[PDB]
């Protein structure tokens, strides 16, 4: 019954397949410079809008995760996602989905 | 040992992702 970690690895390809189509289908809808849908090698991060901290659900096709949990990004007010200044990465907080590991 | 082998690469996952506390 045990997941393995090539199913692990499927259901994140089929995730960021998901996310590859998603970006595509929300840039064909009429908008100003929201935050964009990204792949983060975990989750697909949805639209978000100037300024929001968006909240995203755990995500339930990572096995070992809090389900009961959000992780959690933050949209500039020129609609591109927060980075963590002085290091090359964008600001996420998933500080809930791991706490029980 | 299967949940440990997919535990461990969420682990990289989540330590090359997870960034609010750097
Ligand atoms: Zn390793």
């Amino acid at each position: 019954d045990v997941m393995t970690k090539e199913e692990q690895i499927f259901l994140l390809h089929r995730a960021q397949a998901q996310c590859e189509k998603r970006l595509k289908e929300v840039l064909q809808r009429p908008a100003g410079r929201p935050c964009l849908p990204e792949w983060d090698h975990i989750l697909c991060w949805p639209l978000g809008a100037p300024g929001e901290v968006v909240a995203v659900p755990c995500p339930d096709y990572i096995y070992d995760f809090n389900h009961k949990g959000h992780a959690y990004r933050r949209c500039d007010r020129n609609g591109s996602w927060e980075l963590v200044p002085g290091h090359n990465r964008t600001w996420a907080n998933y500080s809930e989905c791991v706490k029980f590991l | 040992y299967q949940d440990l082998r997919r535990r461990f690469f969420l682990h990289h996952l989540i330590a090359e992702x997870h960034t609010a506390e750097i």
